[PDB]
């Protein structure tokens, strides 16, 4: 056996996990540097 | 400079191929050696020859 | 070990023979290349000779 | 605090292999084990996924760079908004580069029995595509930056001389060799992989 | 300090530069510079060539030290030189592929010897010979260049700069090193 | 051969499948109507036909939608390895994707839209460059249909 | 056998994995970031862009580097054969030293060759240095194709 | 239990790092001494062939690298100690770790000295002196992993 | 159990680091020094041989980590106490921990001092008084690591 | 069990440790005070060998460090207990990442009061009088390190 | 034991260096930040400069709540001790530390600020150091805190 | 049940009851005081005035203090696990939430502060504010207190 509580199935479930998850916080950390061009929304 | 490489061309390979020719310990002393010695001494011979031939042409240059 | 002081009697009693028959030209450089030259020749030689007069390793090799 | 969770990752690993060293029982983190026992439909998924995923994340990007410049570039010079578009394929075709080695590996993708499925060929028909769909994602992923921004330097100097862009279409085609490359060895690597029996 | 350089500078380059193939060769295009020097001087030379014709009996020193010096080591290009009589012999009757030592007959005349080229444990005597030949030689340059300062604080007739400087310089320079410098050769003069 | 942690691919694959692909059209459709809302100021005529980024930010989120639901239901409590790995593979296949074409698309077309009431001849070059954009989304649905597919064989 | 165990192409699939995916890597960074000095002197001086693309052919060549031994370890894999764990260690490390020497050539490359390239254009001389220090950053990667090579026919 | 399966692995990755690194420190050498070469050589095109020292310099790193990786892999062998993988592997790292030392120093030295070589003729022989002890940490890499390469394979057993 | 087979792992990385942390900080006080040498002798090229003792007291921290390899090395074996890797780590992190602290402070010291030297030229014998208290801290690691060193192998047993 | 293999892991880290950081702050110590210096007298020489003030109560915690990781070396044995090893490793600690400390305020303290002292003369005694508050960090770190170290084997089985 | 295990001493050298350590670090920040305040303040204010080493006492002040609890953990210690009295010895060694760290942060930034314009204004020293007061009392908690830890290490221990 | 690693997180929560609420505290006088020395240079009559943002962060410490006392007078060798867990919670309630009572004090403190001197009617809208940034940490002290009057009530 692997292990007890690392088993084979735990320990592949926090890799498909972790991965999906390093997926999600490239895309929110893409989503967070969106910023708008205020100057061509004003009057001035 | 082909001569200058031609000269050495001739003189290092026939060196390496008499070398080969009598079973020198330094060339085919060890089992990653080739066996036979003037079947590869006929072959680097060879080159020593195509070597002068490149000598004479660029040493009338 | 003897031939290798049986050496440096032969260097250096040719050092001392030319330190004496320098020519009078540059002899603060005949006498201090030849001189220098034999010394480190020997220098190199000795040390090469001693460290396989009595040898602790033995060359081992597989490919023979 | 991102340094700070590598090195505090990095310190529990050392910790933990350190006080499984020291106790006797250091061969407890068993990474061969690991891979003899992980199931290989796991591998084969994971890298037919992240072949088709990789693969368009590299042309998705190389097609922003070669085209918001594209676009810039043609405000004052819009004779290049048709012509300049091949630079937008060359970082396009990376895409269909992981698409059809995508489904040439989930052709090998059958179910396998269960007296017979940690057997040899099985688990090297998982690694086989993990590392083919890992080699294949990836090098189109780079090779889709890499034709993206010789595009969009391309697409700058179309717009500065007209006999510029023959002259640097060249550039973006020594950057398109690096698919076709990851194309060849891809299919390379699970030339010999069977299917899962 | 160019007087000592001129045998030194070309053999403490062969200590480091030791082959009879690239040394033959450099000592052959420094000969060729050296034959050649009259149709060299009146000649305009840029800066590499300036350099390199400068010192054009730099080399063919570097070259004929190196010659001398790879003779000492088994070294054209990269190879072995069986011209004396060997100091190990090789077992006649041994099975294909296995490991086997060498039987110490005597030692080799002149130079390093022949049956350490194609061996295993050869690189381990090579790091010791090697090690304990850039110790001694650094020693001998060392106490060599240090006399001259006593020379100078001679002719400078110092013999306050002779007893604050020389003096503990030279029993500190040789109670320790000079003294790993002779177990060296003690260690080489025991069995 | 069925074990019990099987499900959890298939389901974080349905997540994934609409959660990454809903991300995608997202940054798609708020990049892309910013340059939207910043170029209808002094030129307003031009607002339904810079309409067309985000409208493919949505096809990019329908094409995320299709794949979640035929995942879910194919889901089991008993299902094996193959079909909860398959399911993984279809999910993050056109979640990759549609991020992707959903960051390609905002980035093109904020800059389209800009670059379009400059130059009136940039309005199909930005339709040219967004359509190469929005076939990637259809570059991870095929291999997602094509996963689902063998989901029970 | 306990010297051949199963999970041993893992380790020969991630040997050419990281001799094609950090090698293309090197090759794109040379190209792309060469290119862009290359471009950058396309109005200034249009005629010295055709003599410039040596930095770029040479980039591509860092791909080529990859390519053969990524051709050489993966026709060393074969499901029915027996393929040992120390080859499987040999061919991740084969990999690995040569995606990291082509990878570090290319960076070299693409600093050299855009920086050169880009200050070509005021002074027509440069050219040999330029080509002569894309050799010295070229062989970087010859290198490790070499120790690549040589630990391919040693592991096996 | 003395010479394991997996031992190999050391000395693999010991191989692997004596050219990992060892190519990454002449690669910074490389690159940003040639920044500073294309960029004086514009208004001084005489000094082009002075000024490849830096790199020629960042080169022999490379060459010291290639020599340590070849001899350890003319010694990794399937039944391998552990301890020959161990010493490999410092010997790899030794040289790699140490080459990548060196030719951060080569980088940084030689680019400020073609910038000041091209203003000042006699600072080149000051440039020449600071690179040599720059190369020298290299050359110190190289030294402890041939003594400690040495020492792979003298008293293995089992 | 007493000597397990892991055991010259941490001798083998204490062989290693104590040239690699030793090197990569000698590295530093040559380039950051000799960027503060490059910059200076553009305009007083009399002051090179004179400002180049920051660079040579960068060097000597590297043959304190130099001599310190060579003896831990020269004391690994394939059968040795798991308490000789132990002190040979710590003599080897002791050495490269300490002699890149030197090498900070040497590297930090040495360009500050060669850039003030020219204007006021009696600031050369601060510079060197500055740099002989960073420069002894590689000392006190080598003195630490010899005094290990010498603990190593005394009373080891199995 | 009381005595383990691993045992003198612990004390060789400790060992190390108890020179390495108070190296570590010696240097910063070192160097900001030296760029203090360096720049304060290339107009007032004068001041050089005042100034060296900060140079050498940096350089005292590193005496420091270099006195406990002898005391600790020359009581690692090979059977040793662990909690021998613990207390070495305590000492290390406490001597190291205190003198770490005190060669961070040393070193911001000494360049900010040299490159003020040029200007007032008597703020050199100020300087000196926040310098012995700031070595006395690594003075108490030597005395916790040198109480724990007449405690390691002092009643072990 | 069970109940007192072998690496039961770990948690309280821990606890012991703990104490000093981030108290050293608070200590430090507050002696240094206020003393750029002190050393900025005195080139045109000279006759206030041992009435504006109040921010250094208070910081130092808690140097000695950090040494004290040292002490008392140190002379606590046992090997065969309790697994109760190694966790709440580190329980008073992060009371201690961690607390000090933040009343030194505390002190540094109030005494710069405070020395900074108290040059200025003199009926601001007599605020300063009431908000001082705030912000000693910080680590005198902590130290109440780990002096009420550490009557209970070995009370009703077995 | 009543295992030997349970009064470790007992400890954890003594510790973490003066430690977040001392960081918060501190938080707050730095901030403040950074205000005041900067606001009674020009106008010190109102020095003393102003000190009460700075009484608001130390009482955040004296919350943490009580609870920090409690924990350490219900510790034990064989307690249970059940009321390590609880003082755990009871440390970590007040002293994450008297962190962000301290950093709410601080900033409004320091803002405060630097604007009530131009407006004199501004110190009653300061002193409101911070009563609802402290309450705040009032809040972790109810819970503190209610959890820790659970650690022992039907304890086996």
């Amino acid at each position: 056996i692997l292990s007890s509580i690392w088993t084979e199935g735990l320990l592949m479930c926090l890799i498909v996990s972790a991965l999906l998850l390093f997926i999600l916080i490239v895309a929110l950390s893409w989503i967070s540097n969106l910023d708008i061009t205020y100057g061509a929304l004003e009057k001035s | 400079c082909c001569t200058v490489l031609s000269a050495f061309g001739v003189v290092i390979l026939s060196v390496i191929a008499h070398l080969f020719n009598t079973n020198h310990e330094s060339f085919v002393g060890s089992i990653n050696d080739p066996e036979d010695g003037p079947a590869v001494a006929h072959t680097v011979y060879l080159a020593a020859l195509v070597y002068l031939v490149f000598f004479v042409f660029c040493g009338f240059q | 070990f003897y031939t290798v002081v049986g050496v440096f009697i032969v260097v250096s009693a040719m050092s001392v023979l030319f330190w004496i028959m320098a020519p009078k030209n540059n002899q603060a450089v005949w006498r201090s290349t030849v001189i220098l030259t034999l010394a480190m020749m020997f220098l190199m030689w000795a040390i090469t000779f001693l460290c396989q007069l009595h040898p602790l390793v033995a060359p081992r090799r597989s490919d023979l | 605090f991102s340094h700070f969770l590598y090195y505090l990752v990095l310190i529990v690993v050392i910790v933990y292999g350190l006080y499984k060293l020291f106790t006797g029982h250091g061969s407890d983190i068993n990474f061969g084990k690991f891979l003899l026992r992980t199931s290989p439909y796991m591998w084969a998924n994971l890298g037919i996924a992240l072949c088709v995923g990789l693969s368009v994340v590299g042309a998705a990007w190389g097609i922003f760079i070669t085209g918001s410049s594209m676009i810039g570039a043609g405000v004052r010079a819009p004779r290049i908004t048709t012509k300049n578009l091949i630079s937008i394929i060359f970082c396009e075709v990376v895409a269909i580069y992981g698409l059809i080695i995508a489904i040439v590996f989930s052709s090998k993708l059958t179910v396998a029995t269960a007296e017979n499925m940690y057997s040899k060929s099985n688990l090297y028909t998982g690694y086989s595509l993990f590392w083919a769909g890992i080699t294949v994602g990836a090098s189109n992923l780079i090779c889709g930056i890499a034709v993206g921004i010789t595009g969009a330097t391309a697409a700058i100097s179309d717009a500065a001389d007209s006999a510029l862009f023959v002259k640097i279409l060249v550039i973006e085609i020594f950057g398109s060799i690096l698919g076709l490359l990851g194309l060849i060895v891809g299919l390379l690597m699970a030339g010999k992989a069977s299917e899962f029996q | 300090a160019g007087l000592a350089t001129v045998v030194t500078f070309p053999f403490m380059f062969a200590i480091m530069f030791g082959d009879m193939g690239h040394g033959f060769i450099l000592f052959l295009m420094a000969l060729f510079l050296v034959l050649n020097e009259r149709k060299f001087g009146a000649m305009h030379r840029d800066e590499i060539f300036d350099m390199a014709f400068t010192g054009r009996y730099v080399l063919l020193l570097m070259g004929a030290f190196s010659v001398y010096t790879g003779l000492l080591y088994n070294d054209i290009f990269s190879k072995s030189m069986t011209i004396f009589k060997s100091g190990w012999q090789w077992p006649s009757t041994f099975r294909k592929g296995e490991s086997i030592e060498a039987k110490k007959t005597g030692v080799y005349p002149f130079g390093l010897d022949f049956a350490w080229h194609g061996t295993d444990n050869g690189l381990l005597f090579s790091n010791s010979y090697k090690m304990k030949l850039s110790i001694l030689m650094g020693y001998a340059h060392m106490t060599y260049s240090f006399m001259f300062s006593y020379i100078n604080y001679r002719a400078k007739n110092s013999k306050v700069d002779i007893i604050g400087n020389f003096i503990p310089g030279l029993v500190f320079m040789q109670s320790i090193f000079g003294y790993l410098s002779w177990a060296i050769v003690y260690k080489w003069s025991k069995d | 051969l069925c074990p019990v942690y099987a499900p959890f691919f298939g389901a974080i694959g349905c997540a994934s499948a609409i959660i990454f692909t809903s991300l995608g059209a997202a940054y798609g459709t708020a990049k892309s109507g910013v340059g939207i809302c910043a170029t209808c100021v002094l030129r307003p005529d031009l607002l339904f036909k810079n309409i067309v980024p985000v409208i493919m930010a949505g096809i990019i989120a329908i094409y995320g939608l299709v794949v979640s639901v035929l995942v879910c239901y194919s889901l089991g409590q008993k299902q094996a390895l193959y079909t909860g790995f398959i399911q993984l593979g279809a999910g993050l296949s056109v979640g990759l994707s549609g991020l992707a074409a959903g960051f390609a698309i905002g980035i093109v077309g904020d800059a389209g839209v800009r670059g379009s009431s400059q130059q009136p001849r940039l309005f199909v070059g930005m339709i040219l460059i967004l359509i190469f954009a929005e076939v990637l989304g259809l570059y991870g649905l095929i291999v997602a249909l094509l996963l689902n597919s063998r989901a029970t064989q | 056998n306990i010297y051949a165990p199963l999970y041993a192409p893992f380790f020969g699939f991630a040997g050419c994995a990281a001799a094609m995916v950090l090698s293309c890597l090197g090759a794109a960074i040379g190209t792309a970031k060469s290119g862009i000095g290359i471009a950058g002197i396309g109005t200034f001086k249009p005629e010295l862009i055709m003599k410039s693309l040596i930095p770029v052919v040479m980039s591509g060549i860092l791909a080529i580097y990859g390519l053969v031994v990524a051709v050489l370890i993966a026709g060393n894999l074969s499901p029915t054969e027996d393929y040992t764990l120390f080859n499987g260690f040999m061919h991740l490390s084969c990999g690995l030293c040569v995606g990291f020497a082509c990878l570090s050539s290319g960076y070299a490359i693409g600093m050299v060759g855009d920086v050169g390239v880009r200050k070509y254009m005021h002074q027509p001389r440069l050219f040999v240095g330029i080509v002569l220090i894309l050799i010295f950053s070229e062989v970087l990667g010859l290198y490790g194709m070499i120790v690549a090579l040589i630990l391919n026919t040693r592991g096996s």
